[PDB]
């Protein structure tokens, strides 16, 4: 990684250029190696705020809710330099701050006009033990479409998201205890989706240096095969603990074998 | 609207939503208690109804003294329970208006007399209070039987309109025949049976009153807690939806206030 | 044959079960019952249910009040009021209570009051006769 730190103690002229500087380094990687590059911008709201304060200092009449007139244009320049080309594939992952927990604010309005995935991180499923709690039910990716990623991938993804939504509803009902285990289908989908929520964890290689849980890379085909074989009822006879912090599905089989002692 | 108005409104409905979830969980706990209490009292009552079904004595006609026993809740906030009970009660009252005369009635709870201050405000004879706070027992049903019998009144026919429990979502409002005087009993089927002397059978009849009133009270309290849990679930959902709508209009009002104040300051500094 | 559905506002016993002999232990006079029996409707006493379910079981326990009803097809509804077991009772409370009932019966003046203290003392004395 190459780091470009534009600190807060700098004026906003020197903070509305940090995205431009890191994007220029990544555009070197795109246009002279033809590489698969990642621009990680830790904050799009501070970029918009820095551009707002530049256009406030330059005497321009400000826009709506407090921002600059040039908001969509500046986000257009940067967020359209980070697009793919014929040679390389720069890709931004960007940490985004919404003000007042509002979505209709103009900085998230332009940001979500350029966004594609919006993966949620949270503490609820982290206090469920899964690290880190990337919420999928609140993460609406645009590429999730069987015309783009394939019919098997989209079928598995719809099955997983539907079975966790149904688990959230039946978790509410089993928490209030109305039918107490509502049916065999209720207990079946609770067992399946509890296994899936334990399986969404993955041991990370950056956490290998202080935790002995070795970090695995899991390719796309193995994720498809694993969630397809879990949703198909093939591994119903395994405990739910055999999926927590395991990389592929066959190592979850071996973990179920090594737990049976 | 203004900004402080929508802030007040959102505070009010967030509190109503939290309190309605609290009522939902209280109704769920009392529902679980009433459901686990419902198992012995169901068999007791269906045994009494089974002995009155095998001894299927009919009702003698062309007499007066009828009795409707309204058994429901005292404290509402539980859906369309008391509406259905009052509907069935006044339908039986209009059916017992023709060819019956003494439709003097008894009822429990504040809500039954509160839904009967207008149409039959003369005919309600006794009313009860503090039902549905504690779970219903047998000694309070004994108090109902003593206030029906020792407070002297004689009746030959009528109905005990009880809230019938069926499921977590549904319920039922329907009657049971209350066979009342010994002559209704000792007509033919007791002459087939044995040891049917007047005192034994009338003490049996008073105990049958206490029996069906116990069954009615526990059935009505279980239906009360089920429908109250359903009503507070739906009210929490409607309050959460209106919190979402009012938060959206609060945010757009906030942005309009910021843009208005900004345009005033910029217009001042430009016209300077 | 007979279905001895015993119940009480606390719990239910044998509801829908083939029982061979029930000593139905009442106010008019404690009498047994078997499968084929005349149909009857009687109230109860502070008295003593002895159930025998097909195998020589002798399970006796105590009943405050209630009602027995049998039909032609023998469906024995014994709907008691407070049905306690011999694993549930004590002795000295009943002894002191019958002494209190004796004293209050020597102090009673009204007919309803004397009737209440007589049913109290006869519940206590049939209770202690069940106890010992």
């Amino acid at each position: 990684v190459a780091l470009v730190y534009g600190q807060m103690n700098e004026p906003p002229g020197a903070r509305a250029r940090v995205a431009l500087t890191g994007l220029t380094v990544a555009e070197y990687f795109r246009d002279q190696e033809g590489q698969d590059v990642l621009l990680f911008i830790d904050n799009i709201f501070r970029f918009t705020q820095a551009g707002s304060e530049v256009s406030a200092l330059l005497g321009r009449i400000p826009s709506a809710v407090g921002y600059q007139p040039t908001l969509a244009t500046d986000m257009g320049t940067m967020q359209e330099r980070i697009t793919t080309t014929k040679k390389g594939s720069i890709t931004s992952v960007q940490a985004i701050y919404v003000p007042a927990d509002d979505l209709t604010d103009p900085a998230p309005a332009t940001t979500f006009a350029h966004l594609d995935a919006t993966t949620v991180l949270s503490r609820a499923i982290a206090e469920l033990g899964i690290y880190p709690a990337v919420d999928p039910l609140d993460s609406t990716s645009r590429i999730m479409d069987p015309n783009i990623v394939g019919s098997e991938h989209y079928d598995v993804a719809r099955g997983v998201q539907k079975i966790l939504q149904d688990y959230k509803s039946l978790q509410d009902i089993i928490a209030i205890l109305g039918m107490d285990e509502l049916s065999e289908e209720d207990k079946l989908t609770v067992s399946r989706a509890r296994k899936i929520q334990r399986f969404l964890s993955q041991p990370f290689q950056v956490a290998e240096v202080f935790t002995g849980h070795l970090g695995k890379l899991v390719p796309l085909k193995e994720t498809i095969k694993g969630f397809q074989q879990i949703l198909a009822g093939e591994f119903d006879h395994l405990p739910e603990q055999a999926f927590y912090m395991v990389g592929p599905i066959e190592e979850a089989v071996a973990k179920a074998d090594k737990l049976a002692e | 609207a203004t900004l402080k108005d929508i802030t007040r409104r959102l505070k009010s409905i967030k509190n109503i939503q939290k309190i309605t979830k609290s009522m939902k969980m209280v109704a769920a706990a009392k529902y679980a208690r009433a459901e686990r209490e419902l198992k012995p009292a169901r068999v007791y009552g269906v045994g009494s109804l089974a002995l009155y079904e095998k001894a299927d004595i009919k009702t003698p006609e062309d007499k007066k003294k009828h009795l409707i026993i309204g058994v429901s809740s005292d404290r509402g906030l539980c859906g369309a329970i008391h509406s259905s009970v009052a509907k069935q009660m006044k339908s039986e009252a209009a059916n017992l208006a023709a060819a019956g005369k003494e439709v003097k009635i008894i009822g429990v709870g504040d809500k039954i007399r509160s839904i009967l201050h207008r149409t039959h405000s003369d005919q309600f004879l006794v009313t009860f209070k503090e039902v549905g706070r504690r779970p219903p027992t047998f000694g309070d049903a004994s108090v109902i039987a003593l206030e029906l019998l020792n407070s002297g009144y004689e009746f030959d026919e009528g109905s005990i309109i009880f809230n019938r429990f069926r499921s977590v979502i549904s319920y039922k409002t329907e009657e049971k025949p209350i066979f009342s005087l010994d002559t209704i009993s000792s007509a033919e089927s007791m002459s087939i049976y044995d040891d049917i002397d007047a005192d034994v059978l009338r003490n049996y009849q008073e105990y049958s009153l206490a029996n069906i009133i116990y069954y009615s009270l526990k059935e009505s309290t279980t239906s009360e807690q089920s429908a109250r849990m359903t009503a507070m679930d739906n009210a929490s959902k409607n309050a959460s939806e209106m919190i979402d709508k009012l938060t959206l209009t609060f945010n757009r009002t906030r942005q309009a206030v910021i843009t208005k104040e900004l345009i005033e300051i910029i217009s001042g500094a430009a016209a300077l | 044959q007979m279905s001895f559905t015993f119940a009480s506002p606390t719990q239910v016993f044998f509801n829908g079960a083939n029982v061979r002999q029930v000593d139905v232990p009442t106010q008019t006079g404690a009498f047994g019952i078997l499968a084929a029996h005349v149909p009857t409707l009687q109230v109860l006493r502070p008295g003593l249910v002895v159930v025998h379910a097909e195998d020589g079981t002798t399970s006796k326990y105590f009943v405050s009040s209630g009602s027995v009803t049998v039909n032609a097809d023998s469906s024995v509804q014994l709907l008691a009021e407070e049905a306690v077991t011999l694993d549930m009772l004590d002795l000295g409370a009943a002894k002191a209570n019958l002494e209190k009932a004796q004293s209050e019966l020597l102090g009673a003046a009204d007919e309803a009051t004397r009737a209440e203290i007589q049913i109290r003392i006869e519940a206590n004395e049939a209770l202690v006769k069940a106890l010992e």
